[PDB]
RNA sequence: UCGGAGUACAAAAAACCCUCCGAGUGAUUUUAAUCUAGACAAACCAGUCAAAAUAACCAUAACAUCACUUAUUGAUCCAAAAU
């Protein structure tokens, strides 16, 4: 027959990131006692020094996927006082593009009580959702 | 005749749900608002 | 159990087991969850839904109810529209 | 302080019933429970009192 | 496909559009049944299937109605590529 | 006499399945009345205390650092209250899955 | 089975096959004391019939 | 029985006695980030990266690129501290932060991260997205030149490709324009790779775009080894990888092992391996650029499939393992009526003699 | 009759007219569903968990919560219920 129409039927897709777009991915469910639950695939995750701000989208495993950083000189030259509100909301924006380029759209977010009440990180996660990154990761198909 | 009666009397019961849980939710809540009235006045009069 | 009737000389069986019991033709035994109608308001859901499922009985209790059960109720039934025909049979024993 | 044994009986007209605990020095029994049988979050009211 | 002359020509090209995931590429639309253990009862499935696509393709009142809780990642993800393909740049 | 009720069968509280052992889902590690083991990856916790697993695979013991849920008061007090060199350490149970989700099988060359 | 019975000759499908016919051909066997009301008919082999 | 511990214990260092005088942290954010801090020491006990696989540990990466560029730390630092100072004598920048209205030119920030730190990035995704695992298997290089790939969807709408993006095949389908910096004095080749979608060989990958001996910026003008194909992922295993790879080449190189025909629709002929091009072209070819997305299946991939490839459109599905049953039991003690259907062939009554 | 501690020091079980605590319920609203893998425990009866999937609320949790939370409870048959 035509030597094109060979297929091997069991087909390998070596892509690491192909089950987590097809949301079929292990979730890696379990702890409930320790915090915060690691029931994804990637995180976002704020660290808030007294000098710098630093934003962090990890996968399970730890690896940094992407970062947007108040320490790197882009946003350091064009912003003035790292640390505040406005700081934030920019570090949220300069993530969601990079999100964005990088092809991520889902992420989640788990902060503390009193972080969630925050003013900076408030408006960080408004800025993340108006720049096209969406939270609340959807559900694993046969969970 | 018995399905269709119990069809009619669960959509007739069914039409009026919505206002009757209003009802109860605003009950309730005149019952704990005048309970609070209640209190706060017992109060005020206790501590002067 | 009667082993030896008086009248025809057969062997007699007990009424209870055919009352609150029901023989597979596999060899298997049917039966209720003892205390599923008993203070329901007092139980959990689950505990609820335990006590309404049906369960089986293992070889001692089956080979007891079968002693004490004429083979009269050991027969092949074929009921019209029965639930219990599809669980008559028995499949993929690989003993 | 005893306790009441109180049969509720839903108020969507189909006949669904469910006993619960109640305090004998409470006012009628009025809440908000699930309805299989119409599969919604229906007004169940006191009608009769079963155990003491 | 193109030569069951027993339905009209809209209703025909109606089922080209809507399950061309099951037309072959010399055109043959295919239909498989595997539910019973009976060919009886698999031609009935068969012919069950076609005459629902046969329905849906004729009625005119169809809405098309799709779901939402399979198809919002589809649409977040076309938006946010959309996004990204705003840039506006003549080229070739 | 003066001590009654002091009869009572033992509940069974241990340890079921140990570090190698190849289980399913649904199958129960370890039961406790206390917390003793803290369920980990793929381990599930039901409000009875039991851990079981939700993936089929291999069950394995690590010794981890504990990050209590800010919610809970006694937890965030004695971390509040703890030295600035001292970390909690306690002994989750974790399941490495070992089948994997699925195969891309050909369905039909169309 | 009325496959089985008819190739073999135990029933003749040009003469009208009856309960009784089947009987006489040992195809069934029916027992009006066990509360038996005939024969059903079911479609184990209806693919090859 | 006691036994001596394989190490030191992780709070055996601050004393015991006298707490009162040692200091305390009053933050449950201070004790996370003590905790994150530990939790990624090698510990001597079994940790959890062991077991759920820390991918080796450590890995001795091989670095197959250009040296960084030579830049001076002190002059760099003092225009740094200059521009900063600068930025902070503005009191109309301190009036907008303290009104919290204040913006940012996120096209000016992107072409600085671009020029900076982007390659570092970019290389962090592409090993999370493991194009090195697949391409060179051992080897990670640094993007240290810039590559805009844009594919054209007609007069005025244009895709960008960026790294890890998603573009269909419908966008993918004519030749992209790629954009980099470099003098009139060098020469580049570019190769577009699928990573997935050969169906034979999984340790082999696709070509769909070589062209090599690249003038400068000048992609038309070089001659192209292969011509360019649209992606064609199958309808079920969808999310294949496509990456541009760009590469710097000192010597004009010539091959006619890896010449490919005009038309090249022959899928034998269109097979690859990354790892034997960079071995066989290792003395002058260096990696420089990398721009990776995605392709899931759309419409536009069956054209490809019947009318390019002259084959019919395979289709895949993500099957499940079966559900695990335990060995039947002959009296099955307290289980429900339904554990009999657990081991039923099929949904339908069979009688055997009747 | 049931639960907790030592006896019974480290997987499980383990007795005495052995030494001590208790339990035969209270308070509040989040009134807490159906179905089904796989498991704990157990002579039997009983007791326990529970992944996925469905109905109603955030379109992100629902194990009702607290009192050392573990015990706060009783099998058939039969009577009253009326689904
Ligand atoms: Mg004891
Ligand atoms: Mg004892
Ligand atoms: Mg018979
Ligand atoms: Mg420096
Ligand atoms: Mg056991
Ligand atoms: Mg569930």
């Amino acid at each position: 027959p035509v030597e094109n129409e060979a297929v091997a039927p069991e087909f390998t897709n070596r892509n690491p990131r192909n089950l987590e777009l097809l949301a079929v991915a292990r979730k890696e469910r379990g702890w409930g006692t320790v915090w915060p639950s690691r029931e994804f695939w990637h995180r976002l995750r704020v660290i808030r020094t007294q000098h710098h701000i630093e934003a962090l989208v990890e996968h399970r495993n730890g690896q940094v996927v992407v970062s947007a950083s108040t320490r790197e000189w882009a946003i350091k030259k064009h912003l003035y006082s790292t640390r505040n509100v406005v700081a934030c909301e920019s570090v949220g924006r300069v993530l969601a593009e990079r999100c964005l380029e990088a092809g991520i759209n889902f992420m989640v977010y788990h902060p503390t009580p009193w972080e969630a009440a925050s003013d900076s990180i408030k408006r960080l996660q408004h800025a993340m959702t108006e720049g096209g990154v969406v939270l609340r990761e959807p559900r694993r198909i046969y969970e | 005749q018995k399905r269709q009666a119990r069809e009619q009397l669960i959509e007739e019961c069914m039409a009026k749900m919505p206002q009757m849980i209003e009802n109860w939710r605003q009950q309730q809540q005149e019952r704990r608002e005048k309970e609070q009235a209640d209190k706060d006045r017992r109060a005020r009069l206790q501590a002067e | 159990v009667t082993y030896f009737s008086s009248r025809k000389g057969k062997r007699k069986t007990v009424k209870a087991v055919i009352y609150r019991f029901l023989r597979l033709h596999s060899g298997l035994w049917l039966r209720r969850k003892a205390g599923y109608k008993k203070k329901l308001w007092k139980k959990t859901a689950a505990r609820k839904r335990r006590l309404r499922e049906f369960v089986f009985c293992n070889k001692t209790q089956s080979k007891l109810l079968d002693k004490m059960t004429t083979s009269f109720w050991k027969r092949r039934n074929w009921y019209a529209d029965d639930p219990y025909q599809k669980y008559q049979d028995r499949t993929n024993l690989k003993v | 302080s005893k306790t009441i044994l109180v049969k509720m009986m839903s108020q969507a007209g189909t006949g669904f019933s469910f006993n619960t605990k109640r305090s004998r020095l409470r006012e009628k029994l009025t809440l908000l429970h699930y309805d299989p049988v119409v599969k919604k979050k229906v007004l169940f009211v006191e009608q009769k009192k079963i155990r003491s | 496909l193109a030569s069951a002359d027993w339905i009209a020509e809209p209703v025909r090209l109606k089922l080209a559009v809507k399950h061309k995931n099951r037309i072959n590429r010399s055109g043959e639309l295919i239909l498989t049944s595997e539910c019973s253990r009976y060919q009886f009862r698999n031609l009935a499935d068969c012919l069950q299937k076609l005459r629902d696509m046969i329905a849906e393709a004729s009625q005119p009142a169809k809405e098309p109605s799709r779901e939402d809780a399979e198809l919002r990642r589809s649409r977040i993800e076309n938006m946010n590529r959309e996004r990204l393909r705003k840039k506006r740049i003549s080229s070739a | 006499s003066k001590n009654l009720g002091g009869k009572s069968p033992g509940k069974r509280f241990g340890i079921k399945k140990m570090e190698g052992h190849y289980v399913h889902a649904g199958n129960i590690l370890a039961t406790q009345r206390h917390f003793r083991w803290h369920p980990g990856a793929h381990v599930g916790l039901g409000k009875n205390k039991c851990l079981y697993a939700l993936e089929e695979g291999v069950v394995r013991y690590t010794k981890e650092v504990y990050v209590p849920n800010p919610s809970n008061s006694e937890a965030v007090d004695l971390v509040t209250r703890l030295p600035q060199g001292a970390v909690l350490y306690k002994t989750f149970v974790h399941v490495v899955p070992a089948k994997p989700e699925g195969t891309f099988k050909l369905v039909a060359m169309l | 089975r009325l496959q089985y019975l008819i190739d073999l000759g135990r029933v003749d499908p040009t003469q009208p096959i009856d309960l009784t016919q089947l009987v006489n051909g040992r195809g069934v066997t029916i027992q009006p004391s066990k509360r038996d009301y005939g024969v059903q008919l079911v479609e184990e082999g209806a693919d090859t019939f | 029985r006691r036994a001596a511990p394989l190490g030191p214990m992780p709070n055996e260092d601050i004393d015991v006695s006298d707490l009162e005088r040692l200091k305390k942290y009053r933050s449950f954010d201070r004790y996370r980030r003590r905790a994150e801090q530990e939790a990624r020491k090698p510990h001597w006990w079994r940790t959890y990266r062991e077991h759920f696989g820390e991918e080796s540990g450590p890995k001795d990466r091989v670095d197959i690129g250009l040296p960084p560029p030579k830049v001076s730390r002190t002059q760099q630092l003092l225009e740094r501290k200059q521009a900063l100072r600068e930025l902070r004598a503005n009191v109309e920048e301190e009036r907008a932060a303290r009104l919290q209205t204040a913006r940012i030119p996120l096209e000016a920030v992107r072409a600085e991260w671009e020029r900076t730190c982007g390659p570092y990035h970019k290389q962090r995704l592409a090993e999370y997205c493991g194009l090195y695992r697949d391409l060179f298997h051992g080897a990670t290089f640094v993007p240290r030149v810039p590559l805009h790939v844009a594919y054209a969807v007609g007069e005025d709408d244009l895709m960008p490709v960026y790294h890890g993006n998603e573009v269909t095949p419908t966008e993918a389908a004519q030749a992209p324009e790629v954009t980099y910096e470099a003098d009139e004095g060098s020469l580049w080749t570019l190769l577009l790779t699928n990573l997935d979608g050969h169906l034979l060989e999984p340790d082999a990958e696709y070509v769909h775009w070589l062209v090599t001996n690249i003038p400068g910026n000048r992609v038309t003008e070089g001659q192209e080894t292969c011509p360019y194909l649209p992606p064609f992922p199958a309808r079920g295993s969808g999310f294949h990888r496509f990456a541009f790879l760009l590469f710097k080449q000192d010597k004009r190189i010539d091959f006619s092992g890896d010449t490919r025909p005009s038309p090249c629709y022959q899928l034998a002929q269109r097979t690859f391996h990354t790892f034997d091009f960079y071995k066989k072209h290792q003395d002058a070819m260096t990696p420089a650029g990398l721009a990776f997305f995605q392709c899931r299946w759309d419409d536009s991939v069956t054209r490809v499939f019947h009318q390019l490839l002259d084959m019919r459109e395979p289709v895949f599905e993500f099957v499940r393992p079966p559900p695990y049953h335990p060995k039947q039991k002959r009296f099955p003690h307290r289980q429900p009526l339904r554990y009999l259907d657990r081991y039923r062939d099929s949904h339908e009554p069979t009688y055997g003699i009747y």
